[PDB]
């Protein structure tokens, strides 16, 4: 069982960027710290995603999710009436509207889209670009 | 899973609902539905008075 890398160095933070949609981009490392996965560095605008959908250059969109606290569920009498406990409410879409967009050429970017927006909703439906939700981490 | 006063209140609520569910609430001495079928007996005993 080979022990993994253990290095250290001094690096200069990257210049902060403001693409309009999101701000930041001061991370000079190709991976993340607590996890071992690559961080994205290219972001999309509103019109960019809209046109990628209209022309078909986007294949599938994925949303993040939220826990949906139990008190806000109407599938049984409320907890406080004393009934047997219900398993769990299904999770909501992203309240803040983060999404990972997947292109026809293997590129994956990040964007912010509010769920239920007027134009994107109609474009998704007309062009059938795949939609899905990213499950929650343990 | 829930405190005591809760379950006491819910027992009282169930008591009230159960008492309502017995379909006896409408019967009163002074209805007309009770005066129309009881005129025969009262007539009989009043003429036999």
């Amino acid at each position: 069982p080979a022990l993994p890398a253990r290095a250290t160095a001094v690096v200069a933070p990257l210049p902060e960027k403001n693409y309009g949609s999101l701000r930041g981009g001061r991370w000079p490392f190709l991976y993340d710290n607590v996890y071992g996965l690559p961080v994205v560095r290219q972001v999309a605008s509103y019109g960019e995603v809209l046109e990628g959908i209209r022309t078909g250059r986007i294949s599938q969109v994925l949303w993040f999710q939220a826990p949906r606290a139990v008190t806000a569920s109407a599938a049984a009498p409320p907890p406080g009436l004393g009934g047997p406990q219900q398993p769990q409410p299904p999770p909501l879409a992203s309240p803040d509207g983060r999404c990972l967009v997947r292109f026809a050429n293997g590129q994956v970017k990040q964007a912010v889209i509010p769920p239920g927006e007027p134009r994107i909703s109609q474009a998704l439906q007309q062009y059938g670009t795949a939609v899905s939700y990213i499950p929650l981490e343990p | 899973s829930i405190p005591t006063a809760s379950k006491n209140q819910i027992a009282l609520i169930r008591l009230n609902w159960a008492l309502n569910k017995t379909n006896i609430n409408t019967f009163t001495d002074y209805s007309k539905r009770n005066n129309l079928w009881t005129t025969q007996k009262l007539r009989n005993q009043s003429k036999n008075n």
